């Protein structure tokens, strides 16, 4: 279901990106960022643009956030365009 | 640098550092001067080094010297010298940092296209790191030349 | 039907089914004899439910069935009543899977590829069913025509 | 021409040789008609030249 | 993997039992050699590039075959250069592989990463499986013309090269 | 994935030697054909959804895998029909103009009569379809662009028997 | 030694393209009939087509003329084109240009 | 040296009945690294322009011919002076890949 | 056109284009001077090819302009040719672009959401569209009629 | 296990209906290559043993699976192979006459492609074999022969494939 | 992505109206130089390493971007130049090739100045390698191809500034 | 050899190795050193065994030879003395396993299917081997020819 069922450290899927998403959340943001690859050089694959604009969803902007910045990321602005604030119900 | 490996490689896992890499950090920082006063006596022998290193890259490879080679003429081989003079001082940094990311960040990841859009040609740099690395024996005793042995022929295995 | 996707619904979210699930499958199956009542009326009136349901349907488009209509002649408009036939039984058993997903992997998916390939006007087939729905309703309270025709209407929608 | 003339005996058919031409030769199998020895094997072939002649 | 440590810790584990001391002499023998297995690991890296260029020329100079044209068996060995290519770099993996496996003194990391699937691969191919292994032992007579004069760095060697060898042939007896 | 110049050449390079006079005696015989493939496979394109609407009314249109519990039936299951004889018109396309019908068991013909017996697809009605696809083919191209495309559904339908 | 297997299907790697070739694949990648551009695309190549063979034939018959004038020119030492050696696969034959 | 002065001769002959002359173009990239040592690389560029020299002896120039097979010459012979690709590495992201 | 999508072909590939795309953007352009006088024959024939267009389209299709048909009356059947005059406009662009991609993105993607969410028969205008085709290439030679008629039967497939 | 006749009887049975003109038309087409089956059953009985001697040599003879290491080195794993290709000249001889390739996978497809991995045999050269025998078959019965014996070989190829 | 026959058909297309006389006179234009188009995109593919060789060399190859400190000193940095400037030679060949711009800006221009002020690459050094880039081009394809050619070399000089 | 068999024997019986079977793998390996310098001895000395094992073959079998026989040409004879290579290199292996089993599984198992199929005159092989039987017991003394000519005699029973 949702991604905090109980499972920290010493658990059986292994220790990965935990988001605070309910159950089928429709939030979503706005984000904005460069990610240049740090790849391509021995690699050699095509070029594609690296400075994107998209919305992600609450339920996958935490990894996706967490993420970009691994490979060197930077973001230049978030928002949250769809979706409520300090909402108890109505996430969903 | 070597901490950096061990806070990069723990930090995809999200975890703390294990117990085998708290030694790795460990026992690097405990070796710490002795890099530090290894660097000083390499970098008052650059002057030294680059001079034995053009001897044997050009007896050996005359082809770059002659008339029609990259390395005919003066400011041609003005910064023939210089590029000996990064590798060593990149070298420097890798001795330091007890790793091979400041020899791989820098100079050794694209090398290829770099030369071969400037015409030299990559066997020949691959000669000239081994001339380099031929040189520093000399400069340096037997107890130290083998704590910088593997800094070198790693270059020689990126520029394959 | 409402029982087996509301568990592929919890199914593949990892959980059991919630109370909004079970008090439903509840709810559904007391429901179950009043469907099956209302299924049993558009059974044995398949008779007037199909041969009023092209009555309308040639009056409302003839040219299907004039000459170089799809169908045209004995034979065509035999199968011109055939298909009604069809998605009529697809309807009684959606009313007692209580969801068009009987009438969804049956008659819907895909359809379109069917009728353009036969040369049939995807269009025309859409007023036969209405003509079948207002027959339908006509045969049933008020209380049950708001789910007979409500699963025609659905097939309407996807046959377009 | 057939050249039928007569008394077309069976038995003594004799020797010597002719080697006549192909044909049809004209079709065209990719495959050639395989030999053997090469690489790994000019060794031996320069050597049963040896016992060739005998 | 596993290496000659881990390897041994299993060996203790699926017997629920601490180490004893047949247990540690077997790690003991690992230690002692481990400060030899590592010239024998840092002369690969030095001799890398060169020991690969000895392996190929020996091997096609015995193997005429291998740089001709396949015979109309489409066959992967390296005629073309696209083919030679590709072919030298096996070479790579074969001394790569077998180099960490000097280190962890076990051949856990050889098979699960180079003998798995290994007549998978080359049976789709047709690659050549009789002069590939003996490539892998031309290494193995050239890697030990540097440490020749004692004979206790030789088995250390061998060991990995030994095993690629009996492993990817088809068992004659 | 070859066509007759990459089989010709395939062969002639296989054996180490040049393009001696009999490979390329083929190849001018595929050049003499080229004019003729394009052709077929220019009406081809054009008649696509045509040619599928008379095979299967000329073949399965009535029968009793069209009607219920036959192998046919659904909706999803016809369209899966249409869709699925699009490729053996297709692929056969690819083959007259190829030359060479490496690309049918390439792409359609390996894992393909395994795959009709898992989905319980019935072999029988299928050869048939091509076969009354691979008559209405004859009768667009003409006879010998016909016997060119027709020589590669035949193909289609041993291999998949 | 292999506990376990995946199996070995045929699979020929790729060589080279050729004009008559890759036209054929792309519109197959796309899951299309090629249409009439590429249609024309497959066509004047193989209108091309004799005018390619015979530049083969007028280039394979004199391929050892093509060959040896380079010989007289970077070989000392008299002939030294006789380590020739064409058929380059010890076939007996089964045809020659 | 023969061998390979007769497979130059090959795949310009194969890249003619072909259509590109991509076959060239695999097959000549490194090549000219690799038997470097064993060869002066300008032993080469003599050999190959001599082919082309010689091969157009055969054709009326500024007919259509003469300039379909002169331009597989220098896609060769051009190309084998050139740098030879870089290998291509696929690191993996994390520990049990290869 | 040929032209930018042999580059867009070429372009998701990461590589220039081959001697295939190149012997054919050269091949299309050598045939541009016999695109244009196909394309002026279709500019000032649509009086005849439009009008004679819709006069065997009424006579094969009585139903779309009787009463209750699509096209009834006389300020619609002046629609009912318009869509005629634009169909026969895109293709005398396909002609001139030497692809239906002109035809692809204007009057074909999507086409039958339109006309079955106006309400028109889109077999109908399917038929017209064919008689179209036989008064056009009734107007030019067998060379050009295997062109002008061969963009129309493309519009017919993609109809339906 | 059917022929022409018992396919053609089989699909006029499995409807339940007599046999028609269709089904008399395909069986007419069957009695009149009965002629031609035969004389390529004929000759292939006597050259049985010089055909598979002559693909042997003309696919895989001196390639290196004929080395050591080579698939096929020890004169057991050698003499598997021309017990194993008589059954492809066989079998393809059976489907020759049959008129139908059901035999084939009766009883040689099922269970082969999973044997040779399982030994493995490499599925390249085994192809190469009976393409090769495929080749010197279309020499002694001709060329409609051929085509028609050569339909079965590939046939094998591909399942084996 | 519109060539120059995409732009004539599409402002002819948006009006609804025919090809009339002023629309196909820039055809009949374009048409007059596509024989020299392809010659000119013909040698830039033959050059293409040697143009980005000479142009680097000839602008910024000494200058103390080179040198340690500037945003190329790097042999990953000094790499993406060279990857970068194949871009700059390889869409402007199919601007001269399409006869229209409008691919640039669809798929180089937007995006690029903003994204070389994210990594802090110099504008100013870039333009004068597309300018030297844009002189050698002249050498090759001649004066009026270079005029085409050079077109659309300060288009992307233009935009990206 | 004669330790994987003996083991096998008794593998099967269920039992473990008799005194036997263990004074034997005792006595073969302390007959190991002896059996290394009569394998060596054949080792370097096959240019002799063979050429001359060749030398009486086609003195005594002049047909296999002669044009017709199998052997005919420089092809076939090359190949004609590389079998008898192979037999001398399986002799060499059973010296060393002190049994027949390297050369009943390699060159003996179905070996007459081969030949047969080969068209070689299997008794002509037999005689090829044979002459190399004189051959090599003529290199050795009179205890050792009675093993390396025991060897032989085996492969020449097999071989009929
Ligand atoms: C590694 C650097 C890094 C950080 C720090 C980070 C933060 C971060 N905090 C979040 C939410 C949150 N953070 C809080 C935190 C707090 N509430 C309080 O009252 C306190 C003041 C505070 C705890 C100290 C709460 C309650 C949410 C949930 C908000 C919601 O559901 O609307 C979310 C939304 C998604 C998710 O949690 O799955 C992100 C991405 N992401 C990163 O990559
Ligand atoms: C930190 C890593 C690093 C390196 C190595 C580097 C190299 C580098 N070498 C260059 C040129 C050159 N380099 C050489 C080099 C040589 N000729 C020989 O015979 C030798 C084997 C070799 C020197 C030891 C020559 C001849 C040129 C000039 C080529 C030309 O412009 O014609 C250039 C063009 C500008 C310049 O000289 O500064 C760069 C950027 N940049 C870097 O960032
Ligand atoms: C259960 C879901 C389902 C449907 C709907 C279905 C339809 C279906 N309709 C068919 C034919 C047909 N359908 C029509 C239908 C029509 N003509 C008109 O004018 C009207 C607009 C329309 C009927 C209201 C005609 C004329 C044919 C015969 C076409 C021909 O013979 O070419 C056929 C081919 C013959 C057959 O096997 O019956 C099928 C399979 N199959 C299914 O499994
Ligand atoms: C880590 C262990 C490991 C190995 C060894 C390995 C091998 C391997 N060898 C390959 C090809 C190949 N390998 C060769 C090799 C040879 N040709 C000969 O004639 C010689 C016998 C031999 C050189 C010794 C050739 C020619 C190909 C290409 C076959 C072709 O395309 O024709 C390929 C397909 C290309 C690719 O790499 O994607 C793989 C995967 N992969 C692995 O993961
Ligand atoms: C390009 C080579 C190629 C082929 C040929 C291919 C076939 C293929 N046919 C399928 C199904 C199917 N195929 C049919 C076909 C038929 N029913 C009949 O009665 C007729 C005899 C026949 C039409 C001629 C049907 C009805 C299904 C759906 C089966 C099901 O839903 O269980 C499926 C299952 C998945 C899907 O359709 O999405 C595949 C993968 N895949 C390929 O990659
Ligand atoms: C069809 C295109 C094509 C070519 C040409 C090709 C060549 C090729 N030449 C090779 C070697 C060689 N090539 C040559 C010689 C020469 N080569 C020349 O182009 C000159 C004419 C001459 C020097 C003047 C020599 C001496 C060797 C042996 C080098 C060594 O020992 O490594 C090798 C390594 C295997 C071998 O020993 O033959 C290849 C793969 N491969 C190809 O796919
Ligand atoms: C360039 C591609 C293209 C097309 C094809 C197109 C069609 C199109 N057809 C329309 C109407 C119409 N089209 C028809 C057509 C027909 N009636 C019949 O009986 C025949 C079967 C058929 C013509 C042959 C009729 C009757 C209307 C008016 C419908 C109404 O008033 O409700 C309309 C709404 C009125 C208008 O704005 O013109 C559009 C937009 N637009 C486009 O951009
Ligand atoms: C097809 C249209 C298009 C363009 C043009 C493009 C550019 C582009 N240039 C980049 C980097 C770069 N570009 C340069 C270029 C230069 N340094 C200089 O001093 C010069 C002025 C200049 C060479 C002319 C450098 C050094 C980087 C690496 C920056 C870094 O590592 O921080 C990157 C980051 C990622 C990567 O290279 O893998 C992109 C995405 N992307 C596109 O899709
Ligand atoms: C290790 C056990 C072993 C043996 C013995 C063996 C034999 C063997 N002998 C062969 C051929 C041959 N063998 C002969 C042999 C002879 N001609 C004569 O006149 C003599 C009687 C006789 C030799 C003394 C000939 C002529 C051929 C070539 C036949 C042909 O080309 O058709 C071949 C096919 C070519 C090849 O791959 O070498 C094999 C595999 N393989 C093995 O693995």
């Amino acid at each position: 279901a949702y991604d905090m069922d109980g499972t920290g450290a010493g658990s059986l899927e292994p220790r990965g990106i935990k988001s605070s998403a309910v159950e089928k959340d429709s939030r979503c943001f706005k984000v904005t960022f460069v990610l240049p690859s740090q790849s391509r050089l021995y690699t050699f694959r095509e070029l594609q643009n690296v400075y994107t604009t998209k919305m992600v969803p609450f339920s996958s902007w935490y990894a996706e956030q967490q993420r970009i910045q691994k490979m060197g990321g930077k973001i230049l602005k978030v928002e949250l365009v769809a979706g409520g604030q300090m909402r108890s119900v109505g996430n969903q | 640098s070597l901490v950096t490996q061990v806070i990069l490689s723990a930090d995809d896992e999200l975890r703390y550092p294990t117990a085998g890499e708290l030694e790795t950090i460990s026992s690097y920082l405990k070796t710490g001067e002795y890099r530090i006063r290894l660097i000083s006596i390499l970098q008052g022998k650059e002057q030294e080094i680059i001079r034995l290193a053009s001897k044997k890259i050009f007896q050996l490879h005359p082809e770059y010297i002659a008339p029609g080679g990259n390395a005919s003429g003066a400011r041609q081989r003005a910064l023939c010298l210089r590029d000996y003079g990064w590798y060593l001082r990149l070298i420097t940094y890798a001795i330091l940092a007890g790793d091979k990311e400041p020899l791989e960040k820098i100079g050794i990841i694209g090398v290829r296209e770099m030369y071969n859009s400037l015409g030299v040609p990559i066997i020949g740099m691959i000669d000239a790191i081994k001339c380099l690395k031929e040189a520093t024996v000399e400069v340096i005793s037997q107890e130290e030349e083998d704590f910088v042995a593997p800094y070198y022929d790693y270059i020689i295995q990126g520029m394959s | 039907s409402i029982v087996t996707k509301s568990i592929v619904n919890a199914d593949a979210e990892a959980r059991y089914l919630s109370p909004g699930e079970l008090d439903r499958i509840k709810s559904f199956v007391l429901s179950g004899q009043r469907r099956l009542r209302i299924a049993q009326t558009l059974t044995e009136n398949r008779e007037r439910i199909v041969k009023q349901g092209g009555q309308q349907l040639f009056q409302r488009r003839p040219d299907v069935v004039s000459p170089g209509g799809n169908a045209y002649g004995e034979e065509m408009t035999a199968t011109c009543l055939r298909d009604l036939d069809y998605y009529l039984r697809l309807v009684t058993y959606g009313i007692i899977a209580g969801d068009v997903t009987p009438i969804e992997e049956i008659g819907l998916v895909g359809v379109k590829e069917m009728y353009s390939a036969l040369g049939t006007p995807i269009s025309g087939v859409a007023e036969g069913i209405r003509c079948m729905k207002d027959v339908a309703c006509s045969l049933l309270s008020g209380e049950d025509a708001a789910e007979v025709g409500f699963y025609f209407d659905y097939t309407l929608a996807a046959m377009q | 021409a057939a050249v039928g003339n007569k008394s077309n005996v069976d038995a003594p058919s004799f020797k010597g040789s002719n080697m006549e031409l192909a044909d049809s030769g004209a079709d065209y199998k990719a495959f050639p008609k395989r030999r053997m020895p090469g690489a790994n094997m000019q060794g031996f072939l320069d050597m049963a030249k040896g016992m060739k002649p005998k | 993997m596993q290496d000659i440590i881990t390897s041994v810790i299993n060996q203790y584990d699926l017997s629920g039992r601490y180490l004893d001391i047949k247990g540690i002499n077997q790690i003991n023998n690992y230690f002692d050699t481990g400060l030899k297995r590592l010239m024998i690991a840092k002369l690969i890296n030095k001799e890398a590039t060169n020991l690969i260029k000895e392996a190929s020329e020996l091997l096609f100079i015995e193997q005429p075959e291998l740089l001709r044209p396949c015979g109309n068996a489409f066959i992967g060995n390296a005629y073309t250069t696209r083919r030679y290519a590709a072919c030298i770099r096996d070479i790579e993996y074969y001394l790569r592989y077998s180099a960490y496996s000097i280190i962890a003194g076990n051949n856990s990391i050889l098979d699960e990463r180079v003998l798995d699937g290994l007549k998978e691969t080359y049976n789709s191919l047709l690659v050549p499986i009789g002069p590939t292994i003996r490539v892998i032992q031309l290494l193995k007579e050239i890697i030990q013309k540097k440490f020749s004069t004692e004979n206790i760095e030789n088995a250390i060697i061998a060991e990995p090269f030994d095993y690629l060898a009996i492993n990817l042939s088809d068992k004659n007896l | 994935m070859q066509d007759a110049i990459t089989s010709v050449i395939n062969a002639a390079d296989v054996q180490g030697k040049y393009l001696d006079a009999n490979s390329v005696e083929k190849l001018r015989g595929y050049f003499q054909t080229g004019e003729l493939r394009v052709r077929a496979a220019a009406t081809i394109a054009a008649n696509a959804a045509t040619i599928i609407k008379e095979a299967v009314a000329k073949s399965l249109l009535y029968s009793d895998i069209t009607r219920p519990g036959g192998n046919m039936y659904t909706t999803r299951r016809y369209a899966a029909c249409i869709r699925d004889l699009d490729y053996y018109l297709r692929y056969a396309t690819y083959g007259m103009l190829a030359g060479d019908p490496s690309i049918l068991d390439e792409r359609v013909l390996n894992g393909l009569k395994e795959t009709y017996n898992s989905l319980g697809v019935p072999i029988g009605a299928t050869i048939q379809a091509i076969q009354a696809m691979k008559e209405v083919t004859g009768s667009l191209v003409g006879s010998d662009a016909g016997k060119e495309m027709g020589l590669y559904f035949d193909y289609i339908c041993s291999g998949l028997s | 030694v292999t506990k376990a297997s995946g199996g070995s299907p045929v699979v020929k790697p790729q060589l080279y393209k050729t004009a008559s070739m890759l036209t054929i694949a792309q519109a197959e990648q796309q899951d299309r009939f090629l249409e009439l551009g590429e249609l024309n695309q497959l066509v004047s190549f193989l209108n091309t087509g004799n005018i390619r063979l015979e530049i083969a034939d007028l280039l394979t018959k004199n391929a050892n003329i093509i060959v040896a004038r380079a010989a007289d020119r970077i070989f000392v030492g008299g002939s030294a084109i006789s380590y020739l050696e064409r058929p380059q696969a010890s076939i007996i034959e089964a045809n020659s240009a | 040296s023969l061998r390979d002065l007769d497979w130059f001769l090959r795949y310009l002959t194969y890249a003619i009945v072909a259509s590109d002359p991509n076959i060239l173009f695999v097959n000549i990239r490194g090549l000219r690294e690799i038997i470097e040592n064993a060869c002066s690389s300008a032993a080469t560029i003599v050999a190959l322009k001599e082919m082309k020299k010689t091969s157009l002896s055969l054709f009326p120039e500024n007919s259509i011919q003469k300039e379909i097979i002169e331009e597989y010459f220098n896609v060769v012979v051009d190309e084998f002076i050139n740098p030879a690709l870089t290998d291509t590495i696929r690191k993996r992201t994390s520990n049990d890949l290869q």
